[PDB]
């Protein structure tokens, strides 16, 4: 719905150069931590990480121009396809970003009966991730156990 | 491998939701 | 959060563009 004038948003593109600092067109935890270190001196290592997770609304793990506008405009997320798995997902997601990072299972698996070690948390998702992108999406989640 | 643990919570959820 | 922090250096960016 609607559109955005790329010509007018060109002023915001300056954040993909000056804000970026390195000039690669992608805001990552490194450059962000650099800017926040000189013009901030408050956000910790874990802070800038969570902060970036507060920007990435698509879950691609990379700050892109399209989501830049979304972050600075409408912070709302829908949900209505994961019904049953949602009951499980809300507990499996923990942080609330859809994809499984690692820390989430470190809670549900440790509360599963045994204790989940951080060394096995990588091996487990590497078995879970059928695509091999490094993340656990709802797609592969249902297309693994429920889908025979 | 905790992989088998992946289906456990999900299976338990399915069972609980089916119950 | 991001929406508060992002506009902060963004504001400095405006100042840099004005400089
Ligand atoms: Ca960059
Ligand atoms: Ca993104
Ligand atoms: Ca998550
Ligand atoms: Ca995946």
């Amino acid at each position: 719905a609607d559109q955005l004038t790329e010509e007018q948003i060109a002023e915001f593109k300056e954040a993909f150069s000056l804000f970026d600092k390195d000039g690669d067109g992608t805001i990552t935890t490194k450059e962000l931590g650099t800017v926040m270190r000189s013009l901030g001196q408050n956000p910790t290592e874990a802070e800038l990480q969570d902060m970036i997770n507060e920007v990435d609304a698509d879950g691609n793990g990379t700050i892109d121009f399209p989501e830049f506008l979304t972050m600075m405009a409408r912070k709302m997320k829908d949900t209505d396809s994961e019904e049953e798995i949602r009951e499980a997902f809300r507990v499996f997601d923990k942080d609330g970003n859809g994809y499984i990072s690692a820390a989430e299972l470190r809670h549900v698996m440790t509360n599963l009966g045994e204790k989940l070690t951080d060394e096995e948390v990588d091996e487990m998702i590497r078995e879970a991730d059928i695509d091999g992108d490094g993340q656990v999406n709802y797609e592969e989640f249902v297309q693994m156990m429920t889908a025979k | 491998r905790a992989a088998n643990l992946w289906p456990s919570p999900l299976m338990i959820k399915r069972s609980k939701k089916n119950s």
